[PDB]
């Protein structure tokens, strides 16, 4: 069965590079497509993006060009990056499958000076 | 015991085309049984229809026989649970075969293979005590590929064939209540297989869903619609027929009620029992009831106005038995005088082929993605898809129902591996295997408005067994067309030309069944029928050179209807790395044998649905505004033929050379098939000197159900001026310094250097301070990595001498050596004058010759002046033009000429004229099998880095030289390279797509002047 | 971008007892309309796909209906288990997009 987990760090400085992997296990990453969600301390939730079989991306235009979603089939993995982050990039990321039946546990980013 | 794989498989029910399928039920219309009337009108779910979608326990087997008995029993320690529907190859249990033609197997009707793999699907389900109280509970499969057997609680309930359709089977007497367990046994391999040879991939399954459906005792088990209307349609006569199974009792009642919205409109009630037909009577268990409708809204791919119908099962008393439905549009489909009309006018069908395919999933389809794809299509400017080639997944007529596309319904007929073709569909002995997969289709089909032609099959020749078919037909359904390619196209089976690949202008008249140039295949005597194309404009990788020709004939032609564009996806799927990074697999990348590589790649998108390049020229050639230019009035002419233009605003623009000068809006008041007048501000008009571009684009200000606010739907555009450029430029202030040498040649003039080798004739380097800029020699281009369409069906094994890529290899185009016959340097009064020619020569033979000019002068600006010779006797080259690998990489390109997409020359009119800024990367064409791509025409100045270029040429430039292209199969293979390639042509020859198993290049767009000229400006900023 | 709406933002309901959550779209989405179920400390369940198709795994209380811009959600007899954060999201157009959630508590 089909397995994933986000990894990466919780805690990362304001302008600098968030990024998280995203480990996928019971089946190939070219199997599927794979999205990145994030839900905000206030309880919204906001699709990010997600890249299908062919490489294309989709990502939302909230994001300002800040968004990179990348594959690495020989790791069996997805990765986010995501730019010049601030405060209101705090949130938990979780990747999923497009369909939405497989979700990683959720990794919680937290955006401070300090 | 007779419920033994023993007893069973004894028989090898899948060996014999005789036995197509045991104790399954008739086919039908879509069924919910809903037992509350509004549900059914609302179309809500039915508690009585139940999905066994999910996980099952399967197991794999390399034949039938070594299954084991225990399995029809218990379930198996080493049996993996999987998700249906799915197909097993998609798993890794076998691979997916890519052939076209050529059958998988070996060709021994009606015997298969004995290695012939089987997967053991399993499914352990409780059955409430309700469903078993009474009525009855029957099982569906919507697609199970290739056949199958089925048991429930270990007894042994049926078997089933065709692929493409349901196969249902009552279980009533084989369930217990809670826990029941089914089997079923699903062999690849079949007789019916001889009947799949459709060019794709070649998988295994329960691919589609499978449910349990709960009915009354006493139900309905079949009803059609149908609509008539009188002269002008304002008026329509709703007819609708119905039929039950049960015990037919007087108090026995049938409405039929149409709604539109939540206002009924019409209702109708009767009770069982039909009009005398014969000297035996009528059917007592049949009612047909006409309900009347003023002012019907019509239905069409412009406007699918649909209503709703119920059909009401009750007693007298008001109770109740059970509810049906379905959606109707009110339309009328017929050809008369030659012409195919919908709803009284004439059809233009701007089609496409659809496969069922997802990269991921295989054949396995969703309702994400079949709305994906008709959204594209929509915005696109299809109206029309055909099923090629078979029945598809209910839910695709309810979308194109709903969105409005117009449909052509295919049997799961193909038998293209045989020879002759003919071969079955001859004879008299697969007549019913046949019969089976044309007749269930209608009776499952027939009741959606988005169906307005049936189709036979595919590829199977011609047969006696497709007349009587053809007959059935038009007897069962009047309401719709028939239509069959086999045979020639015209055979006496179709009602409609239906021709593959014909040209436009030629003919290609091979024996026994030639291909007409289009125009001319309607005047042939004695012929009337209209025609429309099933397949033509193969979009098979860097394709669809000509496109336009055939828009044009369409539109000047009435009796040419349009046709189908070949195809919509590629058939391309998705493999993993070292790395668990995702790649495009083709035919035989999976082991696969044998095979046709990426023959399964001729989409106008690819498997992700991102769309290649070629989608725009449709896009364009198949809009629905025309534009005529007079003056400075712009005439419109509307090709709907039932909308009026309501949602739709004019942008108009001036501009010169890339500087917008003057821009308007204006909306559009068109009736169908009218004309509107538009215009124009007195327009102004500079001294400056340059092109002045009138361009034009029509947008959708509103969105809709498949278009975003501001969708654009055409576009068309103008040179309206010119001014040309009548100064010389100022009297340079510096002078180049020569210095010579015996190997070269070195111009100087400020930071800049300029050197050119004595000894090849080529400028070997250029330097713009202390930093060098080619990595390669500025040098002349004769060819190209060769699209598929240069290639054709040439193999290595089996080379195809006629296909260019072959005429070129064979010419020496590719392996020719120059030869330096002059290189001069002369000093002019204010500028270096360098002076070369080379001879191009493969074994004696001098193929081109080319002689240049350059000179550089104080502005520190070399404009380069080419003269090519090309032999009369030698393959007319793909090219002619420069190339050379700058040292460079920036990340944007920008230029002034046709774009933004990559543009051929028999594949332009798509594209602007502008100025358009982009990323380097999107200068290149992802084509899964690596080809020349990017081009882009009529271009006056390019610009990347500190380089400019001006003239007129086209040109394209990556990461990737032509040889890393040329020698990569795929293209996540490919590797940027040091820095960037620069191909600029003077002249390219088209890309063809007519077909692509032979020359499809148009004479005007092949390189067969013999002297051709050009020139550039080179330099920087 | 579509703007789905749910409504009410908070629901209190006594086990046993039924009911429906709405979710509306600023336009036509068609059927593309799916459910997500979350609680605290969790990732997003998915229940219902596509306006009303069933989910395997999903309890059969849970139920979806509609199309166009006004969607549905119903528990059919709400269980403990089943007090959380209910999310709709649309598939329709890209961006997609997600409601502001319906908080459904024990009353």
């Amino acid at each position: 069965d089909v397995q994933l987990q986000e990894s990466g760090p919780s805690l990362v400085k304001p302008s600098q590079t968030l990024s998280l992997t995203c480990s996928v296990t019971g089946d190939s990453i070219t199997s599927d497509y794979w999205s990145w969600i994030r839900k905000f301390p206030g309880n919204r939730l906001e699709y990010m993006g997600y890249v299908s079989y062919s490489g294309s991306t989709y990502y939302n235009p909230s994001l300002k060009s800040r968004i990179s979603i990348t594959r690495d089939t020989s790791k069996n993995q997805y990765y986010l990056d995501l730019n010049s982050v601030t405060t209101e990039d705090t949130a938990t990321y979780y990747c999923a499958n497009w369909d939405g039946d497989y979700w990683g546990q959720g990794t919680l980013v937290t955006v401070s000076a300090a | 015991i007779t419920d033994s794989l023993a007893v069973v498989l004894q028989r090898r029910d899948w060996e014999n085309p005789g036995v197509t399928q045991l104790n399954r039920l008739a086919a039908h219309p879509p069924f919910a049984s809903w037992r509350n009337s509004e549900e059914a009108r609302t179309d809500r779910p039915s508690q009585q229809l139940r999905s066994l979608n999910g996980e099952w326990r399967f197991a794999w087997f390399p034949a039938p026989e070594a299954v084991p008995e225990s399995w029809l029993e218990c379930d198996l320690p080493e049996a993996d649970t999987v998700v249906v529907p799915s197909n097993w190859q998609m798993h890794g249990y076998d691979a997916p075969i890519y052939t076209n033609v050529t059958y998988p197997i070996t060709v021994n009707p009606p015997f298969v293979p004995t290695e012939n793999p089987t997967g053991c699907y399993s499914l352990t389900f409780n059955v409430d005590e309700s469903w078993l109280q009474e009525g009855q509970t029957r099982i569906i499969f919507d697609g199970v590929n290739s056949a199958f057997h089925l048991w429930c609680n270990g007894r042994w309930v049926g078997y089933g064939q065709d692929s493409r359709l349901p196969s249902e089977f009552d279980l009533s007497a084989f369930l217990r209540a809670g826990e029941n367990r089914l089997a079923v046994m699903v062999l690849r391999w079949s007789d019916g297989s001889y009947l799949e040879d459709q060019d794709m991939w070649r998988m295994s399954g329960i691919f589609r869903d499978v449910s349990l459906l709960h009915k009354p005792t006493t139900q309905i088990s079949d009803f059609h619609v149908a609509t008539r209307f009188n002269d002008d349609f304002s008026r329509a006569v709703l007819e609708a027929e119905v039929q039950m199974c049960g015990e037919l009792r007087d108090y026995l009642r049938v409405t039929v009620s149409l709604w539109q919205g939540e206002t009924q409109v019409a209702s109708g009630t009767a009770p069982f029992g039909g009009e005398i037909i014969d000297e035996r009577g009528g059917y007592a268990d049949r009612v047909t009831l006409r309900l009347n409708v003023e002012n019907p809204k019509l239905w069409s791919a412009e406007i699918p106005n649909l209503y709703r119908a119920v059909v009401e099962l009750h007693t007298a008393d008001g109770t109740l038995i059970e509810a049906e439905a379905c959606d109707v549009g009110f339309r009328e489909v017929r050809i008369e005088n030659g012409l195919l009309l919908l709803n009284g006018k004439p059809l233009l069908i701007r089609g496409v082929n659809r496969h069922e395919h997802h990269p991921l999933h295989g054949q396995v389809m969703d309702e994400q993605t079949m709305v994906q794809d008709i959204l594209l299509m929509k915005q696109n400017n299809f109206n029309a898809v055909r099923c090629s080639h078979y029945p598809n997944h209910p839910l695709w007529y309810t979308l194109c129902d709903r969105y409005g596309l117009y449909v052509v319904d295919e049997a799961n007929i193909e038998t293209h591996g045989m020879v002759p073709m003919n071969r079955l569909t001859d004879d008299p002995r697969w007549l019913p295997a046949m019969s089976e997969r044309v007749t269930r289709m209608v009776q499952r089909d027939r009741n959606h408005p988005s169906v307005i032609i049936w189709s036979l099959g595919n590829e199977s020749g011609h047969g006696a067994n497709h007349d009587a078919l053809y007959r059935w037909i038009k007897s069962v359904d009047p309401s719709r067309p028939v239509q069959y390619e086999g045979g020639g196209a015209d055979t006496t089976a179709t009602d409609i030309i239906c021709p593959m690949y014909a040209r436009v202008d030629e003919d290609q008249p091979f024996p026994a069944v030639p291909k007409w140039s289009i125009k001319k295949w309607l005047s042939l005597p004695g012929e009337t029928r209209p025609l429309i194309l099933c397949e033509y404009a193969h979009a098979m990788g860097n394709s669809l050179g000509g496109f336009a020709k055939y828009w044009q004939a369409f539109r000047q032609y009435p009796r040419l209807q349009g046709g189908f564009v070949w195809d919509w996806v590629d058939q391309s799927l998705i493999k993993y790395d070292e790395n668990g990074n995702p790649w495009s697999a083709y035919g035989g990348d999976f082991g696969d044998t044998p095979n046709d590589r990426q023959f399964c790649m001729n989409g106008l998108v690819f498997a992700d649905r991102t769309p290649h390049p070629a989608l725009t020229e449709a896009k364009h050639q198949q809009q629905f505004f025309q534009f005529r230019l007079s003056g400075q009035t712009i005439e419109v002419t509307s090709e709907y033929l039932f909308r009026h233009s309501d949602n739709e605003l004019l942008h108009w623009m001036v501009a010169l050379d890339g500087k917008p000068l003057a821009s308007g809006e204006v909306p559009l008041d068109v009736a169908p098939q009218g004309k509107q007048l538009i215009e124009l501000p007195e327009l102004p008009q500079p001294e400056s000197a340059g092109q002045l571009w009138l361009t034009v684009r029509v947008v959708q200000p509103n969105a809709t159900a498949w278009s975003e606010a501001g969708h654009i739907s055409a576009w068309q555009q103008w040179r309206l001026a010119e001014n040309l450029s009548v100064t010389l430029p100022a009297a340079s202030h510096a002078i180049p310094h020569l210095t010579t040498s015996e190997m070269d040649f070195c111009i100087e003039l400020g930071n800049k250097r300029w050197q050119f080798n004595r000894q090849s004739g080529f400028l070997s380097q250029m330097w713009i301070g202390d930093k060098k800029q080619l990595l390669t020699p500025l040098r002349d281009q004769f060819t190209r990595a060769p699209l598929d369409n240069d290639i054709g069906v040439s193999e290595a094994t089996r080379i195809d001498p006629n296909a260019w890529v072959e005429r070129w290899k064979a010419a020496g185009h590719y392996q020719a050596e120059a030869a330096l016959l002059q290189c001069t340097a002369d000093t002019l009064a204010d500028a270096v004058l360098i002076t070369t020619a080379h001879a191009w020569q493969h074994q004696g033979k001098t193929l081109f010759i080319s002689r240049k000019t350059y000179r550089i002068d104080g502005s520190g600006q070399m404009a380069i002046t080419v003269d090519v010779e090309v032999a009369s006797d030698t393959p007319h080259p793909a090219r002619i033009g420069l190339n050379c690998q700058l040292a460079q990489v920036a990340e944007r390109v920008n230029w002034l000429g046709l774009g933004p997409q990559e543009n051929y020359p028999d594949r332009l009119t798509a594209a602007c004229f502008d100025r358009w800024d982009l990323p380097l990367s999107d200068m290149y064409t992802p084509y899964v099998f690596p080809s020349e791509n990017g081009l882009r025409c009529g271009t006056r100045e390019l610009n990347y880095g500190p380089h400019q270029w001006r003239g007129d040429f086209q040109f394209n430039i990556s990461r990737y030289s032509q040889q890393q292209l040329m020698e990569t199969s795929h293209r996540h293979l490919l590797h940027a390279e040091e820095g960037t390639w620069l191909n600029i042509d003077g002249f390219h020859m088209g890309i063809g797509g007519d077909d692509s198993w032979s020359p499809s290049v148009s004479a005007e767009f092949q390189l067969s002047a013999g002297r051709y000229h050009y020139q550039l400006v080179w330099c920087q900023k | 971008d579509i703007v789905l709406t749910q409504s009410p933002a908070t629901l209190s309901v006594t086990p046993g007892n039924s009911v429906s959550l709405s979710c509306r779209a600023s336009q036509s989405i068609g059927n593309d309309l799916h459910w997500y179920q979350q609680k605290s400390h969790e990732s997003p369940r998915l229940l219902i796909k596509y306006a009303s198709q069933s989910i395997s795994g999903i309890p059969s209380r849970f139920s979806g209906s509609g199309s166009g811009t006004d969607f549905t959600l119903s528990i059919n007899s709400v269980e403990t288990e089943d007090f959380g954060m209910y999310f709709c999201q649309q598939s329709n157009s890209w961006p997609y997009t997600f409601g502001g959630g319906t908080k459904l508590e024990i009353k």
